[PDB]
RNA sequence: GGAGCUGUAAGUAAGCUAUGAUCCAGAGAUUUCCGAAUGGGGGAACCCAAUAUCUUUUAUAGGAUAUUACUUUUCAGUGAAUACAUAGCUGAUUAGAGGUAGACGCAGAGAACUGAAACAUCUUAGUACCUGCAGGAAGAGAAAGAAAAUUCGAUUCCCUGAGUAGCGGCGAGCGAAACGGGAAGAGCCCAAACCAACAAGCUUGUUGGGGUUGUAGGACUCCGAUAUGGUAGUCUGUUAGUAUAGUUGAAGGAUUUGGAAAAUUCCGCUAAAGAGGGUGAAAGCCCCGUAGACGAAAUGCUGACAACACCUAGGAGGAUCCUGAGUACGGCGGAACACGAGAAAUUCCGUCGGAAUCCGCGGGGACCAUCCCGCAAGGCUAAAUACUCCCUAGUGACCGAUAGUGAACCAGUACCGUGAGGGAAAGGUGAAAAGCACCCCGGAAGGGGAGUGAAAUAGAUCCUGAAACCGUGUGCCUACAACAAGUCAAAGCUCGUUAAUGAGUGAUGGCGUGCCUUUUGUAGAAUGAACCGGCGAGUUACGAUUGCAUGCGAGGUUAAGUC
RNA sequence: GUAUGAGUAGCGAAAGACAGGUGAGAAUCCUGUCCACCGUAUGACUAAGGUUUCCUGGGGAAGGCUCGUCCGCCCAGGGUUAGUCGGGACCUAAGCCGAGGCCGAUAGGCGUAGGCGAUGGACAACAGGUUGAUAUUCCUGUACCAGUUGUUUUUGUUUGA
RNA sequence: CUUCUAGUGAGAAAACAACUGCCCGUACCGUAAACCGACACAGGUAGUCGAGGAGAGUAUCCUAAGGUGAGCGAGCGAACU
């Protein structure tokens, strides 16, 4: 998949802006993708140098309105932690 | 729009797919966050992309 | 529809008959038309829309196509319409006096 | 095609559109992963690789692309036991796998309940199921035939023959065919003899020619013609038509009721259009349409024309040669023929034996003779015929929400089951949401006003709104009575109708053991029903027979089929 | 669909009391105190299975055999971080699949090579801290395992490490 | 995994510094109200830890760590079970 592909968008939440704050920031991925193809594209997009990728699958989640019911879909998280002395994540 | 892409060249081409590409990404980010007001623009973007790679294809 | 919008029509049909308008709005899909000033309706809303009183507003709501008749714009009276070809182009006709639109 | 559009699906939000959007039809691009699934693995939609190129990093790790299953065909190279070889192995090449449409066809394999009033032969039935192979159809098909009117001339299917001839524990049942009438029609190729070439080992294989049959043909030998016709061929064009979007398409206004007119009433108008649908109630003339006219860039389909292609010779002779062999046929054992071994032909399977070949061979229901008809043991062949998952356009003395598909509604869903599998319920506000602003009680729910509306006792559990069931009000009666609960007689009280010698209630008195089923006999202590509503049982097809009716009458009548 | 039985059976092993709070409303929700119960468990971990039931903020229609301001319920957001843990890129058992192959009316049955297959073998990290919800996964400290690049140091370059 | 040679071989080893290390699971319940029993069901559910006194003991009684007061109650204190 094409690099810019590979991420698909920022996490905002409680916990992301505290990891914020450490200089780690999580972003959605595609389903595909692992950290090292994760670590690749994030230097390539920001410019910044990444010390280390964890990665983590979000199950799908049951949801339902009215009558109808099924799962939002799955989702991959993935939380990259920058070096010291590099620039960073500006959102 | 379809013209300026046949009238571009290959290489042209493939550079504006890149930068239509960065551009789409950069709105993916500004949507999730409260940063975009144009929604329209994201799939205008995608259907820009997909038109060159026709072009291409059919090249 | 053989109706388009901004034509001004004759309402034949209806609570509204003989009353004429500038078509505001046109629904293909549900066969239907918006008339100024032609079948209005109250509608008691809540203030949700803006609207810091809620309110009973007025509003025309839509009619039946059928129920109305194109006014001929030369002659000011309400006409059938048919379609004849002008310098290549296809337009409409006032069958009574075939002046255009 | 020409003004809106961003589905259902409202609501925002942001946009597109006369530079022609949305939308409609033709063609094309993309088309993740699983799935025959095929690089390997696997608990489907996941995991792990090899090779080569490319890509990220200083570099490893990482990413992308292409190829990589198995078997079959052909080719090439490699290459054992083993010398040559062959086998194996490698590569290239070739075409298969799987799914369907719960239909139709052919074939292999193949039941039982049931019927016979038991049951084994027989029947159900070569049916159901399973499996293989298919094609748009299949199968059959060009006589070793049907016959014996003297003749007919491939096959298939329909009518008829006929419930006949027959088969059958001669039971139950099963049950033809030919002739005749129609639908449709079409006939052709090899093997062999012999010839030429090729190659090896005078024949013997390959190639091409040759030749194709029963009034016997062919080879072969003589002659004469190098034409005449045909085809069931071709992504060959050219052309027409057609399918897949479309354009056009006549004619009404008033009056009364109404919330609304298409209804009513008065005068008109149109009709190659008075089919149909929609529109605020029932419209020929308001809308979509219809009759009719017109229309295709693109892609299929059909038909023609042409082209290319492929078939297509007459006569006379027989001296000799050829005309389908482990075949036909026979014994044994099964099976198919309506025919169940029977007197049993004919067809087929397994096993064994096993011919003739033109003076020949097969058949005409054992068998023989005569006569007649035909020429097997090789192949192909359109049409009439069967079926409809689908697509288009319609139809219905077919259903109308317990009906009609299980499914009118997000149904093979929910739900049930380990699984195969089983399998529901559930439609309707109003013309238009105009879906009740605001106020009041209440935490809300829910109400009462106020509004919308023709109507709100149409308020979303929304058309109508039955019965069971539940409750409020009360005109009459009821606390000394033994009651299948009624009916007959009747005072009193209350009320006044489809105005009738009226209605409700009813003290009191006479008589009086429900309904159904099944029984000799049931109030029955025999059976069934908790109540209410809906649904729920002698039908249709083809034959037989009788009555009645009609037409014709010693006559009556057509069936298939054609329009 | 609705009755009758009938406002009847039942409300599913056991201790709760009170004060205060919340709130329209409290035996039932929160807080506190005392009391009581289990304690080879009714505690603490884990595998399977379940599959969001976890956390945070709301709600009280329905579900909860009462009540409910509350819940494993409803509504809206959020939460699962690994070179070292368990599994795969390691190994094999039973069993299963099975190129060719054998056998067989069809379908298929069997099986060699080769594979698959843990419940077993092999295999490098621990302590503490941190959140409302994760932790041998994050953070702090201190390690180890496999490998790449580079600097340096030694030693071998075909009688060859 | 350890050895052996056969083969392969121009590079090897050490220290140091920097650097690389993929996919899947990880929430929560788990002698249970979250699993199997149609139920928030006196049943069933593999493995590990499982303290003190008396005690052989994981028996038994009462307790620690820790967990819990069982999702209808208030009266009355008849028959009968
Ligand atoms: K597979
Ligand atoms: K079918
Ligand atoms: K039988
Ligand atoms: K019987
Ligand atoms: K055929
Ligand atoms: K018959
Ligand atoms: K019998
Ligand atoms: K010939
Ligand atoms: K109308
Ligand atoms: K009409
Ligand atoms: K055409
Ligand atoms: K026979
Ligand atoms: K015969
Ligand atoms: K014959
Ligand atoms: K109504
Ligand atoms: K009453
Ligand atoms: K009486
Ligand atoms: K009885
Ligand atoms: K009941
Ligand atoms: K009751
Ligand atoms: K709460
Ligand atoms: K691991
Ligand atoms: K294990
Ligand atoms: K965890
Ligand atoms: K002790
Ligand atoms: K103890
Ligand atoms: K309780
Ligand atoms: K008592
Ligand atoms: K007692
Ligand atoms: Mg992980
Ligand atoms: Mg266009
Ligand atoms: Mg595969
Ligand atoms: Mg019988
Ligand atoms: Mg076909
Ligand atoms: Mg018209
Ligand atoms: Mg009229
Ligand atoms: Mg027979
Ligand atoms: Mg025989
Ligand atoms: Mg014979
Ligand atoms: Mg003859
Ligand atoms: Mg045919
Ligand atoms: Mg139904
Ligand atoms: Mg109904
Ligand atoms: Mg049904
Ligand atoms: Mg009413
Ligand atoms: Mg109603
Ligand atoms: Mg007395
Ligand atoms: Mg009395
Ligand atoms: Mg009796
Ligand atoms: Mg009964
Ligand atoms: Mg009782
Ligand atoms: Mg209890
Ligand atoms: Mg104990
Ligand atoms: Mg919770
Ligand atoms: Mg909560
Ligand atoms: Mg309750
Ligand atoms: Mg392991
Ligand atoms: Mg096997
Ligand atoms: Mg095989
Ligand atoms: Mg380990
Ligand atoms: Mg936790
Ligand atoms: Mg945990
Ligand atoms: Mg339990
Ligand atoms: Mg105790």
């Amino acid at each position: 998949m094409e690099l810019l592909d590979v991420i698909k968008r920022p996490v905002i939440t409680e916990k992301s802006m505290l990891a914020m704050d450490e200089k780690k920031y999580t972003f959605e991925v595609d389903t595909r993708a692992n950290k090292t193809l994760v670590k690749q594209a994030v230097e390539s997009a920001f410019d910044v140098k990444v010390a280390n990728v964890n990665i983590l699958n979000v199950r799908p989640k049951f949801k339902r309105m009215g009558k109808y019911a099924g799962y939002t879909k799955k989702r991959r998280k993935a939380i990259v932690t920058l070096t010291e002395d590099s620039k960073e994540i500006q959102l | 729009k379809v013209k300026e892409i046949r009238e571009l060249t290959t290489a042209e081409m493939l550079d504006k797919e890149k930068q239509l590409k960065e551009e789409l990404f950069n709105l993916r980010f500004q949507l999730a966050t409260g940063q975009l007001e144009n929604t329209a623009r994201i799939k205008e973007v995608r259907q820009s992309i997909a038109r060159i790679k026709t072009v291409l294809r059919e090249q | 529809m053989f109706v388009k919008k901004g034509d001004k029509v004759k309402v034949i049909t209806g609570k509204d008959k003989n009353k004429e308008g500038v078509v505001l709005a046109a629904f293909p899909k549900q066969d239907k038309v918006i008339v100024e000033g032609v079948n209005v309706v109250k509608k008691h809303q809540k203030p949700n829309q803006a609207a810091p009183q809620g309110g009973i507003l007025e509003v025309e709501a839509p009619i039946h196509v059928s129920n109305v008749m194109v006014i001929d714009p030369s002659n000011g009276e309400a006409t059938k319409v048919a379609f004849k070809e002008v310098d290549g182009k296809k337009v409409r006709v006032s069958k009574k006096t075939g002046e255009v639109l």
